């Protein structure tokens, strides 16, 4: 955070939160709430924040390599369809159409019930229905030997989501 | 304090002594022995280290799975702790004091009798 | 003569200290390359001049200097267990086909596991796709471990071998990047074979939620399925898991993909006892005329080493006759009395299904 | 045909300098052995193997020197001196403390003939 002019308080890769004085240059846009930025190996000097962002390691999308199901099989009824159709496409992108009715569209999705499978099938599905980068992540791949690293990898997950 | 007045006043000796000994950090457990003057030693920083001992310490006195001191910078034996253990545990197994002596006894005299023998005789 | 100063001039080259390997992410500019190490921190470093365009990569292990932290060359990795995974080795082709049963499943992993690699070709042009796993419990009888073990080094040279007592590791153990290191190295073999033994210990149920010891059992699982579920070699690979009991699979590995096939043993038939027999006979011999069918027959149900026990518990029992052979009256005896007290220690054949 | 006995006395003489090389072996270095050629970009070839450290941190340092690569397939418990991370020696044997031995017995004050 921000404490006051001249200097501000920043975390270390290893954890330890470094209270530093900024660089005169600039001391207000780049800043933001919460940033990686880069600090000198003795004095850990603020300087430069990044674009953002570097983002993370690991990766994201390899699901394009095609074919996997097909959405025709529910085609006949309509009735489900519609329902789907209002709930995956337009939650996508759409703008004038929420602040109009006014409904605020939640982002929660949560699947439960198996077995059986279901799941992958309709989210390589949904690849061939949109296009967009898809993060995927076992609930275990971002333990690691330090705590220091966690907060920042599901932050860096997150913080590319609304960039 | 009177009573602490020369007990913060000792610091000039401390520090004196403090010098050596200063590197014994940290507790370190050895594991085996090729030959008689280097030893493999683990220590609490999971880093193992090879070394000899000093001069001053005999090789003889050093059994496998002893912690002994360390020179942080040769990294050589220094002194051997005899604790290896334990973390906490101690305190409500140890017990001190006496209490409730035998003439407390009920009047039941075989029982307590062989039961006497077994330990106090 | 001069070799010795040579190794005194790589002294000089000794002098140099080692750098700090590191794992890149990505790259902000030319200028500004961001690497973590190992330990854990990122630094942002300039490079120096001397490396090249292979040095980049997406996010591929790097060394890094000891003062500018630049890189100077990439080391792919490094492994110490790796060796031990490497001796396994198990016979046959024969020693497989010999164990006298069952005789259909000699005749299931021989086309699975050994014929994708010499006739690759078969599968694909039918389209039909070999099995990604299999599962092999017991003990009704013997043979859970002997059917895929046999199979395993029968397919090349290839082969690694999975300990459970890998898996536990230690006090916030690492070994869920080991899972994916021993993964690793199983993919540098072509055609990889993954075996794991007695999973009922690391297998662990969620069933009833315990110990948080059940969780880090789950994320094993999860470095398990990870690096073979890819986006990788999968249906090249050929995964393999064993089991006392099949109840402690979860629904997730009691369901297929994960273990596939499920197979038991059965017991052999008379006049097949004469050939699980032939196989049996090898180093002991005894005398000329004989008839082994009083031998195996007294022993009905039995392990192929507790036959192979009575063997030598038969021939060990001509020491104390101070002959090389012995008669088969005296056979049946030493025959019959070990075999029924093994019988009596048989319980807890039953298994769940 | 006597310059071999001349060069015994550089290469004992240099061995002295291995000597204050040689104390202490200073820490353990888990040894991975590799072999591999670097293009440049003249020709520099060499036989390097990755080394790494109990500290955690893992090394890159060229093959020793002293003890060659015909020992052995790649271990651990090998001393090596402070940062200057060379190895003088391959040090046996496995580890660790009671992992080791479980127990030391000798022989028991009793013999069969005691049933």
């Amino acid at each position: 955070e921000a404490v006051d002019q001249n200097t501000a308080i920043v975390g270390s890769t290893t954890g330890s939160n470094y209270y530093v004085r900024i660089l005169s240059t600039i001391d207000r846009e780049l800043l933001k709430p919460n940033a990686s930025v880069a600090l000198h190996k003795h004095s850990n000097a603020l300087v430069d924040v990044l674009p953002p962002e570097a983002d993370s390691s690991i990766m994201m999308l390899t699901s394009d390599q095609k074919p996997d199901v097909m959405y025709a099989d529910i085609g006949g009824m309509d009735i489900q369809k519609q329902e789907v159709r209002e709930a995956v496409e337009l939650p996508l992108t759409h703008f004038e159409l929420y602040k109009q009715i006014g409904i605020d569209p939640p982002r929660g999705v949560l699947m439960y019930g198996p077995p059986g499978c279901g799941k992958t099938m309709l989210a390589k599905a949904v690849a061939h229905h949109t296009t967009a980068a898809f993060i995927r992540v076992v609930g275990s791949e971002f333990v690691q030997k330090y705590l220091g690293e966690g907060p920042r990898m599901v932050r860096d997950v997150f913080r590319l989501a609304k960039e | 304090a009177p009573p602490a007045l020369w007990d913060l006043a000792a610091d000039k000796q401390t520090l004196q002594s403090e010098q050596p000994l200063q590197v014994a950090r940290c507790t370190k457990i050895i594991n085996a022995d090729s030959e008689d003057p280097k030893y493999i030693i683990n220590v609490k920083q999971f880093a193992k280290f090879v070394v000899d001992l000093s001069d001053q310490v005999a090789p003889t006195d050093i059994e496998e799975g002893m912690r002994v001191g360390v020179d942080r910078n040769k990294y050589q034996i220094h002194i051997p702790l005899p604790p290896k253990i334990d973390p906490t545990v101690t305190m409500m197994q140890v017990e001190e004091k006496p209490d409730v002596t035998y003439s407390d006894v009920g009047g039941c005299k075989e029982q307590i009798e062989k039961l006497r023998e077994v330990v106090e005789t | 003569t001069k070799q010795y100063e040579k190794s005194e001039n790589d002294l000089k080259a000794l002098q140099s200290v080692g750098q700090i390997v590191g794992e890149v992410l990505k790259q902000l500019t030319e200028e500004k390359f961001i690497v973590k190490a190992t330990n854990g921190p990122r630094y942002v470093v300039g490079c120096r001049r001397q490396l090249d365009k292979s040095k980049l990569k997406p996010g591929t292990r790097v060394a890094l200097d000891m003062t500018t932290l630049t890189i100077m060359r990439y080391l792919p990795r490094e492994v110490d267990p790796l060796v031990y995974n490497m001796s396994h080795e198990d016979p046959g082709n024969v020693s497989y086909s010999e164990i006298g049963g069952l005789s259909e499943q000699i005749r299931e992993l021989r086309e699975v596991i050994e014929l994708p690699l010499t006739n690759p070709e078969l599968f694909q042009r039918v389209g039909i796709i070999p099995p990604k796993g299999c599962l092999l419990y017991g003990p009704p009888g013997t043979g859970k471990t002997l059917l895929a073990r046999a199979v395993a080094s029968q397919l090349d040279c290839n082969f690694l071998k999975v300990v459970s007592s890998s898996i536990v590791d230690k006090y916030i153990g690492e070994s869920a990047r080991l899972i994916r290191e021993m993964f690793n190295y199983a993919r540098d073999h072509q055609p990889c074979i993954i075996f794991m033994d007695e999973i009922d210990a690391i297998g662990g149920r969620r069933f009833s939620e315990g110990t948080s010891a059940d969780r880090e059992i789950q994320r094993t699982l999860m470095e398990l399925l990870n690096q073979m579920d890819g986006f990788d070699t999968l249906h090249r690979v050929k995964m393999i898991m064993a089991t006392n009991r099949p109840d402690t699979l979860d629904p997730a590995l009691l369901r297929p993909g994960r273990l596939d096939r499920k197979i038991h043993i059965d017991l052999p038939n008379e006049q097949a006892r004469l050939d699980i027999l032939k196989i049996h006979a090898g180093p002991i011999t005894k005398h000329g005329e004989i008839d082994y069918e009083a031998i195996v027959k007294l022993s009905d149900g039995f392990n192929g080493a507790d036959l192979r026990n009575v063997c030598t518990e038969a021939g060990m029992f001509a020491i104390r006759a101070d002959h090389d052979f012995v008669v088969q009256e005296d056979f049946m005896k030493a025959v019959r009395k070990v075999a029924d007290s093994k019988k009596l220690e048989s319980k807890l054949d039953y298994k769940p299904v | 045909t006597h310059e071999l006995q001349a060069m015994k006395d550089k290469i004992k003489e240099n061995s002295e300098k291995i000597k204050v090389n040689k104390t202490l072996p200073y820490l353990v270095s888990n040894v991975i052995e590799l072999l591999d050629v670097d293009p440049n970009d003249s020709q520099r070839k060499g036989k390097c193997a990755v080394i790494k450290t109990s500290t955690r941190q893992t090394y890159f340092l060229p093959v020793i020197g002293l003890v060659d690569a015909e020992k052995l397939k790649p271990g651990d418990l090998v001393g090596v001196n402070k940062d200057s991370y060379l190895i003088l020696e391959t040090l046996p044997t496995e580890y660790d403390s009671r992992v080791k031995a479980m127990e030391v017995d000798e022989r028991p004050t009793e013999q069969y003939s005691d049933i």
